[PDB]
């Protein structure tokens, strides 16, 4: 006998399955996504954007600006201790 | 032919496992199958309408 008419009706499949989510997230994320992104920091100009550059950078974390920060202090307070005797 | 009524039928009875919602399509469709294998016997069963006035 005559053939049920399901197999020619589809509109529930796209809400259906799980990726279907995943699609409509990814069509906004990507569709306006960026090659690359903006920025690891680089705002801290007056001569001291190159401070942050060299030191406060993904580039390296290491003992220089460390050393460099401890210095300001020491230098503050030992021209004051000549200021105090 | 009819073989090719049939394979696109039996065809589409896997197609239809391709696909579900449609569990009682494929059911129809071995209705059509059954059927038709029906008539080619109801067919082949068949008496001649004339009588045997020849020989009989």
């Amino acid at each position: 006998v005559s053939t049920l008419i399901p197999p020619k009706v589809v509109s529930s499949k796209n809400i259906g399955s799980a990726p279907n989510a995943k699609r409509i997230a990814n069509v906004v994320h990507f569709y306006k996504s960026l090659p690359q992104g903006p920025a690891p920091a680089i705002k801290a100009n007056t001569r001291l954007a190159r401070y942050k550059a060299k030191y406060f950078d993904g580039d390296n974390a290491s003992g220089k600006p460390l050393w460099h920060f401890a210095l300001g202090i020491i230098a503050f307070g030992y021209s004051m201790e000549y200021y105090f005797h | 032919a009819k073989s090719a009524a049939n394979k696109l039928d039996w065809a589409k009875v896997i197609s239809s496992l391709r696909i579900t919602g449609s569990t009682a399509t494929q059911l129809s469709s071995f209705k059509k199958r059954n059927d038709e294998a029906r008539r080619q016997l109801l067919e082949l069963q068949s008496q001649p309408t004339e009588v045997d006035f020849s020989h009989y």
